[PDB]
């Protein structure tokens, strides 16, 4: 969570967020008159995993998010609407993408599942998708995995199934698997 | 109380009697001056008499809403629907001319503490807070005195005062803050949060302190019930006039001769008032610039007005200001207004809790904009702009404190707006 408490206007959302719902109550409006001020007294840091949403229920940027900082403007980014495969909820979200790259995520309106809150951990993991990436086959040699065209590994396993049969043949599906 | 003339109001017709200290504020002295008189027999009577009476009487509520306590209290629910009722006594007194709530509770603590029991059980309330100022240390010291006497004899408690009825009182106090006297903040305050007021569309009677219904009403009202059903409501309604029955506690205050609170039946003329009790103004009432008629919130009143003014209600909001509390403020000739109204604009911007974008954010423009046109640093159309501004704040706030800091600019831009212009031009000019 990135501030800029000048541009607060003193709305509630986000002290009525972190009570009602997140339920962590750091937040609140400390202060009398023009001089009051929103955030915690003391130096805190939000713990709720429900964090980023108060950045979507802030109405002018005063609440904003840190790793999407002076990155992109939003007339500039496609909006795609998909799901979260962070966890089982299947939370409805919109990926937002300026050319090639993903630059945010923020949830959408589903009351069967997620109302309209993400957690943290789907809101900001795109950006370990542009890291340790894989992007071409590797066939292991004694120099170690190298460069292979989807034919020769393909070869490549044709001979290692070759020489299993039956339930030598083993499969372990992952948390990313998808159905097809 | 004749209906012709209104004024000089004797000693056997004033219900604070020790308003001045000379005697024992306390429960020794208390019923020999005749508190705690039959209070068995009043409050067997019923609640629905009492109520009765009250409404006869014409009392209407001090405090500045002037609404009449028969009816705000007749509000109150009559059978239990699993939930308790709370009397709260608004002793918070915080008002920039306002002194009067002080003497009753200091020297006159008994008083208060029966009148509570008093409209307690008119309204069915188990329980009472008396809210004093955090400021009113030795104060809240008489008060707690009393309640505490009140229930070593008995008066209180259950089984109060030999009456089959049941009623417990409490004194709390607050840490200073104006806003706090407000009704729904007051209850905010009590309850353990911040004192910002509620919005209105549910009303206190519906949902009060602790969820419960509750009836917030001042120390004067409560103080002066028990009286008047000993007294009667026709002899309180006899002194003021139509509408405007009783008398009420006058707290004159600046340029007099002599400062003093007093006593008087309402509908006295101000300048009878300023004139016999406070020994005329500080150099004659040719001396006068301006007076604020109800304490600060009210718009001032210029000295024409003021020759025939009459201590009223719905007179002064003929003459476009208002009683809200007998504070009435004398400023001489050598007076600045400009100064004094920008330091009533810094007291509001001081005193906004800021819980909505009108009044956190337009007090204190228009402190900012008072404070340049007190030097003359403004415009001439700076004045229609600050008028603008006092419009947009009135009406669109949560409570009445926006249009309490609206109101003395007002009462400013409309009757000395001849000075303002004049310290704008000079300024230019030299
Ligand atoms: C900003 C603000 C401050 C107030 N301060 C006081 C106060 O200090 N004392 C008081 O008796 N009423 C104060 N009032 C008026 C309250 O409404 C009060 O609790 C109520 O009018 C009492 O009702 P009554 O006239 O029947 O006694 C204030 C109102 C506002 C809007
Ligand atoms: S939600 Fe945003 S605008 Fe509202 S109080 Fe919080 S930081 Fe300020
Ligand atoms: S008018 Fe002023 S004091 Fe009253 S609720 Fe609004 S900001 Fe608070």
């Amino acid at each position: 969570i990135k501030t800029s408490m000048n541009r607060c206007i003193h709305c509630t959302r986000c002290v009525r967020f972190t009570h009602e719902v997140a339920g962590t109550s750091e937040l609140g409006i400390t202060g009398r008159g023009r001089d009051s001020e929103v955030g915690t007294y003391i130096e805190k840091l939000h713990s709720s995993e429900l964090s980023g949403n108060v950045i979507d229920l802030c109405p002018v940027g005063a609440l904003l998010s840190k790793p999407y900082a002076f990155t992109a403007r939003s007339w500039e980014l496609k909006g795609t609407e998909t799901i979260d495969v962070s966890d089982a909820l299947g939370s409805n979200i919109k990926v937002d993408c300026r050319g090639t790259e993903v630059m945010r995520i923020t949830p959408r309106l589903n009351d069967a599942i997620n109302e309209e809150w993400l957690s943290d951990k789907g809101r900001f993991q795109y950006d370990g998708l542009k890291r340790q990436r894989l992007n071409t086959p590797l066939v292991k040699g004694a120099k170690g995995l190298e460069n292979a065209t989807w034919s020769a590994a393909f070869d490549a396993i044709r001979t290692a199934i070759a020489g299993a049969k039956g339930n030598e043949l083993k499969a372990i599906a992952g948390k990313l698997a998808d159905a097809e | 109380p004749e209906k012709t003339t209104f004024g000089g109001l004797r000693d056997q017709d004033r219900i604070f009697t020790n308003i001045y200290g000379r005697h024992d504020p306390y429960i020794k002295g208390a019923e020999a001056r005749g508190d705690w008189y039959m209070t068995k027999d009043l409050v067997g009577k019923g609640r629905d008499w009492i109520i009765d009476q009250i409404k006869k009487s014409g009392l209407r509520g001090r405090g500045g809403a002037g609404f009449a306590s028969g009816l705000k209290w007749s509000f109150m629910p009559k059978v239990s629907d699993g939930r308790p009722s709370y009397l709260v006594v608004n002793g918070d007194e915080s008002e920039p001319g306002t002194c009067k709530d002080r003497e009753i509770m200091r020297h006159e603590p008994h008083k208060l503490v029966e009148g509570c029991l008093v409209a307690g059980t008119a309204m069915g309330a188990r329980a009472g807070y008396i809210y004093i100022r955090g400021e009113f240390v030795n104060e809240r010291k008489a008060v707690e005195r009393a309640v505490a006497e009140a229930y070593a004899k008995g008066y209180l408690g259950k089984n109060a005062c030999g009456s089959g009825v049941d009623f417990d009182l409490f004194v709390h106090y607050g840490a200073g803050a104006y806003i706090c006297g407000e009704e729904t903040a007051l209850i905010e305050s009590l309850e353990g949060k911040q004192g910002k007021p509620r919005l209105k569309p549910p009303f206190p009677a519906g949902m009060g302190l602790y969820g419960c219904p509750t009836t917030v009403t001042n120390v004067e009202t409560v103080a002066v019930s028990p009286t008047i059903l000993r007294r009667g409501p026709e002899w309180f309604s006899s002194f003021g006039r139509k509408n405007n029955a009783g008398t009420k506690l006058f707290a004159i205050s600046g340029h007099v001769n002599r400062p003093v609170t007093v006593e008087e039946e309402m509908s006295i003329p101000l300048r009878e008032l300023i004139e016999r009790h406070a020994g005329g103004v500080r150099g004659g009432w040719d001396n006068l610039l301006a007076i604020i008629p109800g304490g600060s919130s009210v718009p001032l009143l210029p000295k024409k007005m003021c020759d025939d003014v009459i201590m009223d209600f719905d007179a002064l909001r003929t003459a476009q200001s208002g009683l809200g509390t007998a504070a009435v403020i004398v400023m001489n000739k050598d007076t600045d207004v400009i100064d004094a109204i920008a330091r009533l604009s810094y007291f509001y911007k001081h005193e906004s809790c800021g819980q909505c974008t009108p009044c956190r954010e337009g007090t204190g423009w228009l402190y900012d904009i008072m404070s340049r046109m007190r030097k003359g640093d403004a415009r001439l159309e700076e004045i229609d702009m600050l008028w603008e501004i006092t419009k947009q704040i009135e009406g669109h706030t949560i409570c009445a404190l926006g249009d309490a800091a609206a109101w003395p600019v007002q009462g400013l831009i409309r009757h000395f707006r001849s000075e303002m212009e004049d310290r704008i031009k000079n300024a230019d000019q030299q």
